[PDB]
């Protein structure tokens, strides 16, 4: 078993946001945004799952909430400019 | 008309030594990745519900300046 690393997806200083969930095992993983959007199916490589989820909407705040039941792990990564 | 969005690696990931570039996109669609203009095929993993993800080592990411997500429109970002 392995908890996932969650990475924020913010635009490259140059609105859609997202989160990247890398290296977790096993499935599944639940993804919500500030608990109330596109969560793509996972891909399996090297025995680890990776997934991503976007959201269309800095003044107001957005935070993706990713949960991994298997390892009783949670992660809530705010997206910063 | 898909609304494409491209994203650079986060500092958090880079700190761990990896570099993933994410791109959010009739079903038929084709995504092409470019690094400094030339096509890159290895290290790409796709998902459809579309999302394309180019993973590289930090060293490799640091070797180039431009990353481009090209659909079937072109969206990109320069590290510098």
């Amino acid at each position: 078993t392995t908890p996932p690393s969650v990475y924020p997806l913010a635009p490259g200083s140059a609105v859609t946001l997202g989160c990247l969930v890398k290296g977790y095992f096993p499935e599944p993983v639940t993804v919500t945004w500030n608990s109330g959007v596109h969560t793509f199916p996972a891909v399996l490589q090297s025995d680890l799952y990776t997934l991503s989820s976007s959201v269309t909407v800095p003044s107001e705040t957005v935070t993706c909430n990713v949960a991994h039941p298997a390892s009783s792990t949670k992660v809530d990564k705010k997206i910063v400019p | 008309a898909p609304t494409v969005s491209i994203f650079p690696p986060s500092s958090e990931q880079l700190t761990s030594g990896g570099a993933s570039v994410v791109c959010f996109l009739p079903k038929d669609i084709n995504v092409k990745w470019k690094i400094d203009g030339s096509e890159r095929q290895n290290g790409v993993l796709n998902s459809w519900t579309m999302s394309s993800t180019l993973t590289l080592t930090k060293d490799e990411y640091e070797r180039h300046n431009s990353y481009t997500c090209e659909a079937t429109i072109v969206k990109s970002f320069n590290r510098n």
